[PDB]
């Protein structure tokens, strides 16, 4: 209690000594008291007048602290005074004032800005010091920035004083008042924002100075950029006048226009449509403006900015407007291909963003783009030579986009291009994110063009490749075994002859492959990629490989076992096993069988594919050596494969089963027990349509010709036709098995007594559909028996009858009995329309 | 929703699904298992006098109801334990207690038709002790 | 009891049937109760114990078919029986009711604590027939197919929460529970963790570890609340990570050098997401990330090597470039920490007070020389007009780089100097741009130093506006202030002489008692020279002017120096200028040389801008303006000894050294030496005496 | 030509 | 016929009667005397005020009560018989007449007494080693009591550690040892204690002792102490839950130190009546409108009046 005051007491000394301690030391106690806050408020309040300078400081800067800890109150009369200390007699008193009133808004708040605003639009109005304007104009922007809803009622006062300002002699005034004025337009009403754009519309249509016709210009501009669709209404009569402004010979002004000729385009898609040739021409004209040049100096060139705009105002024209992509091609493209050698390394990148958004648009335009190609290349051959790292990205990246665009677009250009790629690859100065942009296009570029135009390159291309594969940065590695993929498919076409030998590369791509292959703690990406690149290697080129081929499938082998690999080691093992070349793959599949059958109870659903595309391959290419024990393991995981939670799978296990039982006859003993159950179960199911049909129906032709024992026509018709006699909510069923035994029949030349067996006789609704099912493409009394099974009670069978009998005409003898039949009875007329339908749709 | 409740004589009633929630055993035989239920015990009238009973409890008002013969009410009273219910198993222990209160202790015996057991030494120490 | 006895247990063997059960025989069964109850001295008659008997042989004799199966049979059996029992006990409680309403209560009242009631007591059997031998079986099958989901195959969720909820429910809480299932299941998640993490980090690279750690706690996480209880949340996470990350902290630390060599944001986020679970281990990544930012920054400053002595350019940028990559890593990788920005912010105020340039400059101030130089290169006026977008965001990043810098007094004078020198010859690129640098400043130091750049620019306002009003009463004129401006200060030559005593006359008139000191080495032009042979223009100084206007053939420059009374020392030095640019015949002169005019000369273009700095100028100025600041700071010193002595009347050596530092923070930092002279000054000017005994103490003396 | 000139005024 | 009902229902409407009318209808048949005495009905008996003898007394206690509340009561009898022990929890006897010889041989035999009142009686040393062996006696209650000794209150004192709130006040017996004893081993649970009436006993290292070694104290009674000053405040600051503190009669305290009183957050209530002199409560309360003074009257450490029990006998 006594030691505030005495510091208090203190701070009165009239010995500026005792005064800045006794503050100093306040301000640090103050730091982690009830009536003696007003007076410490009112005492540091005071101090901003202290004569010495060293006190003002320390005043002016513990006000942070201080408004962090004093109750709610104070803060309202601290503010107050400051404000009211900003519109003072004495210039160093508004000074710091100002400067401590920032810091107090800094250290936070709904009513001390209603408070602040009042205040603050006479500070701003007043023009006799412009310094204190400066941070008015700060503080009233950092406040309509931050909930500047809360001030509507001070909208008309902040804006009739924000507009006189526009004339002050200080430029700084001027861009602080545009900035404000941007913020105010942001949200603040009807009335004011059809007041403002009156006056500035009415200031340009006098030109009283260059000076402030800049000035309008701008905070047009700045007002079209922030409020965006609210401008477009006025645009009517904003355009003559910007435009009329553009002609005359001033290099800044220009600029300005072009920004608020770009800024109505992107924002006001809706009004600009009639104005967008005008536009067009302006840009086009002032891109090559450029007077003191030809194709410690203080000259302040202004020149560069107004093309820079020009190529912003085309590429923001161009990426809106898709209808009149022929008039772009027409009038714009040449424009833009010409100036890719102009001298200014900024306005370089947005000539190129131009082209870039034109090439983005074109994804007939496709001829132009192909006539107009030859002098896109012509133009980026000698700009790849530059020096500058950032100019050669760009034409990357146009290449990139103009190989995507249209695919043989550089077909006669191959020559010219390699060398700028090489030497980009093979550069000291490059930068690691050049050679992956240049990778990247030479990749683009290898894939989308035959393989005959790289054949004399290949020389010049595999040194720097193979080097880059062992660069040390990671995704360089990455991009290099990616481009190196590629090249071995080129280097060796396997679905076209060649006559280019490959044999002087192959050990080259072999080695630096290998090293990647044997790191397992290099990153994933590249660990991918460097399998993906083996495989493809021993894929495309393995005869030459020789003794180094048993050792890599060991490494291949390895990789199964992990749980983040395996999967690309499986499509890798798909590829290898199914090339035109016969690759040994024999020492492997023993433990690899095994390890495959693994895969399927994983849960999986990406990984089950893979295996078992990759089983079936295995079996159907290398059947030669297959043990009774390998085969078991796979047979035994199967009958939980097939289901009817996803049909998919089914099916690929139901391929590999029909491509078992084509090849390898012996071991098809073994699905006597549950997995034949599981399949007859799965073929009631409702759900079951599509190429699961003809899976099935292949299996069974496939099976039945092998002639093992508990597995014959006899005993399968009994098992599939079972459930029927023995004692079905779906009409599919029935369908299912009528074509499954109609397959069956189809298979065993020797059934015509079984055929008989079944027209002799829910029974007999099944076995009309299997007559039919046999009928459908082979023919074997049925007409009077059909006939009169036609007459039932039962409408369910009377459409079965019906389709039994049509399919059984698909004919010599049935059509015309069939014709006559339709016109012989009105009953017999749906059922004929029926038939007669059926017999077209499978004619 | 319908449950049908069947009394000793045969009689069947009608009770709803939140009626007949205010007996434990009920409640238990809703809770934890187009037909009568038959109560051995129950009989013709009780049951209908619980019925009752369960409904208006869906005071001057139990005396009204309980205002009936001794062995009319002694018969119900064991209707109320059968059915485990807990509201009128209160009220019938109220009212006997309410009949035995302000009574002689000589004429009660007879009342409840109880005949005394007990010896003269026997009663004179049972006074002795009562004293208090 | 005979009586009813036999019907009573043909129809709970019904109920134990879980078959259809009529209503009416519930109602019966019921009616046998009360008639063998109802005849203190209540009557038990030993029902309880014959329907404990009857309990407990079935039991047995369900016990007798499920005891010899194995890991898969087991689980079924088990949830079956169990649901079966529930029910049919929850029914048998529902029948027998009316013995807990008064004979199990009555018990309990009594004191006796052997009894419960019949639910109860069907649960207490269950555990002890059933539950006592099969229990070690159920758990080992339930881990055997938690084992079996945990490697990828689909296991049956009902089995295992059945089992669950028969433990926990055979608690009669969770006291069996935890006895019989949690530790055995924690004690294998221990096994099975510990030789996966083993295994996986030998193979895989310890990038994915992070991810197949993060993916495992929450396949726990959610495995808990899918078929287990939720109370082992805390447990089993800590568990968990305890085995899975604290383990293996080594190859984590090892590991983020690596990623920190080369930038990997996401595996360090990841890294940062694993090691904050654990409690107090952050702490020494956050010293090698101290470390390796200091190390990058001496490695990105060594590189430069001499070029950045001289070019202000390149090492700024290199500070700038270290200096946004790493906050761009802090602000994403390890989400705006404290320590991290700490770590950021120690290591930038190391690398930039001492690296390779200050120790070739042999001082620390340096640096802010460099940056001060920096930013007057940034705002003059060069051949290409800066963009307004590109020039904010630089000087923002040059106030941050400024922050660091302990000698910010340095950076104010050189700032100071180059303004002053900008706006006196007219060389502003824009003045936004120097609006929001004061606006910056009067923030970032102190308001006696903004004050002197704000009378800078009153002067230079009052000065152009009484230039445009002097244009009416008829050249360009600045006139300032005597105290505002850095500037120190010849015969005036007869071609401007009219222009001189026009323009006193004019500024005699308007103001009166003011004396105007002119200047003539700040002072610029264009010159006339018809003696050239060709019609050219050559802007040159007045000196120049005077040395050019002279010869108008053959001088010697001692008739030179009569003629215009130049210093010689400065006489040599604007003439080498005029030599070095091919216009002058006669490097080293002498006080007699004789000194010509080159007729005929030839130049690329007419204008020609021979206005160059001379040679030595710079480093004469650097030299002065460091030797001021030197003795500036003597004073600052003393002031605040004398200060601090005056209010603490006895004070510690030490603790004079921590408030002296402390005091001038803001400015530099004092040097201990520098403190420890000034103090013995001041005990030589009286100003304070050290006590006699209690050495190493100071008094204040008036 | 043209010349431009500084100087310091005071009291 | 009533014959044949059960006990339940016997029961049930056996606990909708009064006391006197129990009483008279026991007397009806010897099955009704049977239901009748029983643990249901003895839950809670009253008897104050109204004389009786131990032998009565004695075997009601061994019938099952629990809460036994008979204040007031005169029962100066001979005991002749031996019960066992009982299972009375709340066992009330202030203010009650009853011998030396009669109290001791009651207390002997009940051993769960969770509660206790022997205010206005007397009692000896074999009383108190007898009522040592009580140690889940959650309050106690000792006022006006006197006849033990400092050995026989410190062994008490040490065998209960569980008592919450003790009344060790207006001892007319005790002295300086006894005084000190009490405070050395005082439990370190004690939520509320009453010390008052030792004027010439109660010493300052006593109470600084007794606040070193409680730090629980919520209510807090120093009445009729003169032996307080600055440097007892003090202590009472070191406590952090003295929401109730009395130094009524206190002479060698000034008026004006009470104001320091009001430093402590956790304060509630003072009496200070006796030291305080007209006119100047007002300035006290302005100075410390953040309390109560002279609020209460009577105290209420351990007061019966039973513990929010209902007696329905």
């Amino acid at each position: 209690s006594y030691h505030i005051s005495n510091l208090l007491e203190k701070m009165t000394s009239s010995d500026k000594d005792f005064r800045f301690m006794a503050t100093n030391d306040l301000m640090t106690e103050l730091q982690k008291d009830d009536d003696s806050e007003r007076k410490v408020v009112k005492m540091i309040l005071k101090l901003l007048e202290d004569k010495n300078g060293e006190v003002q400081n320390l005043a002016v800067k513990c006000l942070g602290p201080l408004v962090s800890k004093v109750k709610e109150y104070q803060v309202e009369t601290i503010v107050d005074t400051l404000c009211t200390n900003m519109l003072s007699d004495k210039e160093q008193l508004r000074d710091i004032s100002s400067i401590g009133l920032k810091t107090v808004i800094g250290e936070l708040a709904a009513n001390v800005c209603k408070k602040i605003t009042g205040r603050l639009t006479s500070a701003i109005a007043k023009q006799e010091d412009v310094s204190v304007q400066l941070e008015a104009l700060d503080i009233m922007a950092d406040m309509l920035s931050r909930q500047g809803g809360l001030l509507v009622n001070f909208h008309p006062s902040i804006l009739t004083c924000l507009l006189p300002q526009l004339t002050s002699p200080r430029l700084a005034v001027r861009k602080r008042t545009i900035i404000a004025l941007g913020h105010l337009v942001m949200s603040c009403g009807n009335i004011v924002f059809v007041d403002l754009i009156e006056h500035l519309l009415s200031e340009l249509s006098k030109n009283d100075s260059m000076s402030t016709t800049r000035t309008y210009i701008q905070c047009i501009a700045a007002i079209s950029r922030q409020a965006g669709h609210r401008i477009g209404e006025y645009l009517e009569k904003i355009i003559p006048l910007v435009v009329k402004f553009c002609n005359v010979d001033d290099d800044e002004l220009r600029e300005y226009c072009i920004q608020a000729f770009e800024s109505f385009v992107r924002r006001c898609p809706k009004e600009v449509y009639p104005h967008v040739s005008t536009i067009i021409n302006i840009c086009l004209k002032y891109l090559t403006y450029d007077p003191n040049y030809n194709y410690y100096s203080d000259d302040d060139d202004m020149s560069w900015k107004v093309r820079r705009a020009a190529a912003k105002c085309l590429d923001a024209v161009v990426s809106t407007r898709h209808e009149m992509l022929p008039e772009f091609y027409k009038t714009v493209s040449p424009a833009l291909i010409s100036r890719f050698k102009e001298r200014e390394e900024n306005v370089k990148a947005d000539v190129f963003h131009a082209y870039l958004s034109l090439l983005k648009q074109t994804r007939t335009p496709l001829t132009m783009l192909q006539s107009q190609v030859p002098n896109i290349v012509k133009a980026l051959h000698k700009q790849m030579k530059e020096k500058s790292v950032k100019t050669r990205q760009c034409c990357f990246n146009m290449l990139t986009e103009l190989v995507n665009v249209l695919p043989g677009a550089l077909t006669q250009h191959i020559p010219v291009l390699v060398p700028g790629i090489i030497f980009s690859l093979n550069d000291k100065s490059s930068s690691s994110n050049l050679k992956i942009d240049a990778l990247s296009c030479l990749y683009v570029i290898l894939c989308n063009h035959s393989p005959q135009v790289f054949h004399p390159h290949v020389q010049a291309l595999v040194p720097p490749v193979v080097a880059c594969v062992g660069d040390p940065f990671y995704k360089i590695t990455s991009e290099a075994l990616l481009v190196t993929q590629q090249l071995v498919k080129v280097i060796r076409p396997l679905d076209q002859p060649s006559s280019f030998d490959a044999t002087p590369y192959i050990k080259d791509l072999f080695t630096c492959t290998i090293k990647r292959l044997k790191a397992a703690d290099i990153d994933q990406e590249v660990k991918e990629r460097a399998i993906s690149c083996m495989g493809q290697i021993i894929c495309n080129l393995g005869d030459n490989l020789g003794s180094d081929l048993p050792n890599t499938l060991q490494i291949f082998l390895e990789r199964l076992k992990n749980e983040i690999t395996r999967l690309t080691t499986v499509k890798a093992l798909t590829l290898i096993a199914g090339s035109p070349l016969k690759i040994d793959l024999r020492p492997v599949l023993g433990e690899g069988v095994p390890i495959l059958a693994s895969f399927l109870r994983k849960n999986q659903r990406a990984l089950k594919l893979g295996t078992l595309s990759a089983l079936d391959i295995l079996i159907k290419n290398y059947s030669d050596s297959l043990t009774a024990a390998m085969i078991d393991a796979v047979l035994d995981e199967l009958p939980p494969l097939i289901s009817e939670s996803d049909m998919h799978v089914s099916q690929m296990a139901i391929s590999f089963l029909t491509t078992l039982a084509k090849v390898y006859p012996s071991s098809l003993s073994k699905i006597s027990g549950s997995i034949l159950n599981e399949l007859i179960g799965l073929v009631r199911s409702p759900l079951l349509q599509g190429g699961a049909l003809s899976a099935m129906l292949d299996f069974f032709q496939a099976l039945v010709v092998t002639g093992t024992n508990n597995l014959g026509y006899m005993d399968l018709l009994r098992m599939l036709t079972g459930p029927v006699y023995s004692q079905l909510t779906h009409k599919q069923s029935y369908y299912s098995i009528a074509k499954c035994v109609a397959a069956l029949t189809r298979a065993c030349p020797k059934e015509g007594p079984a055929v008989v067996g079944q027209f002799i006789q829910s029974i007999r609704l099944l076995a009309l559909l299997s007559l039919g099912e046999v009928g459908h493409h082979i023919d074997l009394e049925l007409k009077s028996v059909i006939l009169e099974a036609f007459s039932s009670p039962s409408e369910e069978v009377k459409s079965a009858a019906s389709y039994a009998l049509g399919s059984i005409s698909v004919l010599p003898e049935y059509l015309p009995f069939v014709l006559q039949e339709i016109t012989s009875q009105p009953k017999r007329q749906y059922l004929l329309l029926h038939s007669l339908k059926e017999i077209i749709s499978s004619a | 929703p319908s449950i049908k409740l069947q009394s000793s004589d045969g009689e069947i009633f009608e009770v709803d699904v939140e009626i007949a929630k205010q007996s434990v055993t009920i409640k238990t035989m809703l809770e934890d298992l187009d037909d009568p239920v038959p109560l051995p015990n129950v009989n013709a009238a009780i049951l209908k006098k619980v019925i009752q009973w369960c409904t208006h409890h869906k005071p001057v008002w139990d005396q009204e109801f309980l205002k009936v013969d001794q062995g009319t009410l002694f018969e119900l009273i064991l209707a109320a334990n059968y059915l485990d219910i807990k509201g009128l198993l209160d009220v019938t222990c109220k009212t006997v207690a309410n009949m035995i209160k302000g009574k002689t202790p000589e004429e009660i015996r007879k009342t409840f038709n109880i005949k005394n057991d007990f010896t003269e030494e026997e009663e004179a120490q049972v006074r002795k002790e009562n004293q208090w | 009891l005979d009586q009813i006895w036999d019907d009573l247990r043909a129809g709970i063997q019904q109920v134990y049937t879980r078959q259809s059960m009529a209503k009416s025989r519930y109602m019966e069964l019921y009616t046998h109760v009360y008639n063998y109850c109802t005849s203190a001295q209540f009557v038990g008659l030993e029902l309880y114990k014959r329907l404990k008997e009857f309990l407990k042989n079935y039991l047995t004799n369900l016990l007798k078919d499920g005891e010899d199966l194995m890991d898969e049979s087991v689980l079924k059996f088990y949830t079956q029986q169990w649901e079966d029992y529930r029910f049919s006990s929850k029914v048998l409680n529902g029948i027998c009711a009316y013995l807990n309403r008064h004979w199990v209560r009555r018990e309990c009242d009594e004191g006796r604590k052997g009894i419960y009631e019949i639910y109860s007591l069907a649960l207490v059997t269950w555990r002890d027939c059933l539950f006592r031998p099969l229990n070690k079986q159920v758990t080992n099958a339930v881990l055997k197919l938690i084992e079996k989901e945990r490697n990828g195959e689909t296991i049956n969720t009902r089995l295992i929460s059945g089992v669950v909820q028969s433990y926990v429910e055979l608690g009669l809480t969770l006291t069996v529970y935890k006895e019989s299932f949690e530790s055995q299941f924690l004690a294998d998640t221990e096994r099975f963790y510990t030789r996966e993490s083993t295994e996986f980090l030998q193979q895989n690279p310890v990038t994915e570890y992070m991810k197949k750690a993060e993916a495992r706690l929450l396949e726990e996480q959610r495995r808990v609340q899918v078929y287990l209880h939720e109370s082992t949340q805390d447990e089993l996470a800590r568990k968990c990570e305890q085995v899975l990350i604290e383990k293996h902290l080594e190859i984590f630390h090892t590991e983020f050098q690596n990623l920190l060599d080369a930038d990997k944001n996401e595996d360090l986020g990841r890294m940062y997401n694993l090691v904050s679970r654990i409690q107090d281990g952050l702490g020494e990544l956050k010293k090698l990330l101290e470390t390796h930012i200091h190390n990058q920054g001496l490695a990105a400053i060594e590189k430069c090597g001499e070029a950045a002595l001289n070019d202000p350019k390149m090492y700024v940028q290199t500070v700038l470039d270290v200096h946004k990559k790493y906050n761009a890593l802090v602000m994403s990788a390890f989400n705006n920490d404290a320590g991290f920005v700490a770590a950021l912010d120690k290591a930038c105020g190391r690398f930039i007070n001492n690296n390779a340039v200050t120790k070739m400059a042999q001082s620390s101030s340096k640096s802010p020389e460099l940056l001060a130089r920096y930013c007057d290169s940034l705002l003059k006026k060069s051949s290409k007009n800066p963009e307004e977008a590109e020039l904010e965001d630089t000087l923002n990043q040059v106030m941050v780089v400024f922050k660091y810098i302990e000698d910010k007094d340095v950076f104010q004078k050189f700032y100071a100097k180059m303004l002053a020198k900008r706006l006196v010859h007219q060389n502003s690129a824009s003045d936004d741009a120097e609006a929001s640098m004061i606006s910056k400043l009067k923030q970032a130091c102190g308001f006696e130093y903004t004050s002197k750049l704000q009378r800078m620019f009153q002067d230079i306002g009052v000065s152009k506006d009484l230039n445009e009003q002097f244009k009416k009463h008829l050249f360009s004129i600045q006139v300032l202030s005597s105290g505002s401006w850095p500037f120190q200060q010849f015969a005036l030559p007869s071609e401007l002489e009219r222009s001189y005593q026009r323009f006193t006359a004019f500024y005699a008139s308007r103001h009166s008692g003011r004396k105007l000191t002119w200047l003539y080495q700040l002072s610029k032009g264009e010159l006339v020279t018809n003696c050239f042979k060709n019609r050219y223009t050559l802007q040159a100084s007045t000196f120049q002017m005077a040395i050019l206007l002279q010869y108008n053939d053959a001088y010697t420059v001692q008739q030179l120096t009569d003629s215009t009374q130049i210093k010689m020392d400065i006489l040599a030095q604007v003439l080498q200028i005029l030599l070095k640019s091919k216009l002058l015949v006669l490097v080293e002169l002498k006080p007699d040389t004789l000194i010509k005019l080159y007729l005929g000369y030839k130049n690329k273009k007419l204008r020609v801008n021979i206005n160059v700095p001379m040679k030595t100028e710079q480093k004469q100025e650097q030299e002065t303006t460091h030797k001021n600041i030197e003795e500036d700071r003597k004073l600052l010193i003393q002031a605040a000894i004398v200060r601090i002595m005056k209010m603490r009347k006895v004070l510690k050596h030490q603790q004079l050294l921590g408030e002296v530092l402390t005091q001038l923070s803001s400015r530099f930092k004092p040097r201990v030496p520098v403190i420890k002279k000034c103090i013995d000054i001041l005990i030589e000017k009286e100003y304070l005496e050290r006590v006699d005994g209690e050495k190493d103490t100071y008094s204040y003396l008036a | 030509k043209k010349w431009n000139a500084v100087a310091l005024w005071a009291w | 016929s009533w014959d044949s009902l059960p006990d339940e229902l016997l029961l049930g409407i056996f606990s909708c009667l009064c006391l006197p009318e129990l009483l008279k209808v026991s007397g009806v048949c010897k099955r009704w005397y049977r239901l009748a005495s029983d643990e249901s009905l003895w839950q809670t008996l009253d008897l104050t005020g109204k004389n009786l003898h131990p032998d009565v007394t004695g075997r009601l206690l061994s019938q099952g009560v629990i809460a036994f509340r008979c204040p007031r009561s005169f029962m100066d009898q001979p005991l002749a018989e031996h019960f066992s022990p009982f299972r009375v929890q709340h066992m009330d006897l202030s203010n009650s007449v009853i011998e030396v010889s009669t109290l001791h041989g009651i207390l002997s035999q009940c051993s769960k007494l969770q509660n206790l009142s022997l205010e206005g009686l007397r009692l000896s040393d074999p009383i108190v080693n007898t009522l040592a062996k009580n140690s889940n006696l959650v309050r106690l209650n000792l006022s006006g009591c006197s006849g033990f000794s400092e050995f026989a209150l410190q062994t008490l004192l040490s065998s209960c550690s569980r008592l919450d709130e003790l009344n060790l006040s207006w001892c007319f017996d005790f002295t300086e040892k006894h005084v000190q004893v009490a405070v050395a081993h005082v439990s370190e649970t004690i939520t509320q204690l009453n010390l008052s009436g030792y004027r010439k006993n109660l010493q300052k290292s006593d109470l600084s002792t007794l606040v070193r070694r409680c730090p629980n104290l919520v209510h807090l009674d120093l009445s009729d102490s003169v032996m307080l000053k600055n440097d007892c405040f003090q202590e009472f600051f070191q406590l952090n839950y003295l929401q109730h503190l009395s130094l009524s009669r206190c002479y060698d305290i000034i008026p004006e130190t009470l104001l320091e009183l009001g430093e402590i957050p956790t304060l509630k209530t003072l009496q200070v009546f006796g030291i305080v002199p007209d006119g100047t409560l007002q300035l006290l309360k302005e100075a410390l409108p953040h309390l109560q003074i002279n609020c209460s009257h009577f105290t209420t450490i351990a007061r019966p009046t039973i513990w929010g029990i209902k007696c329905r006998l």
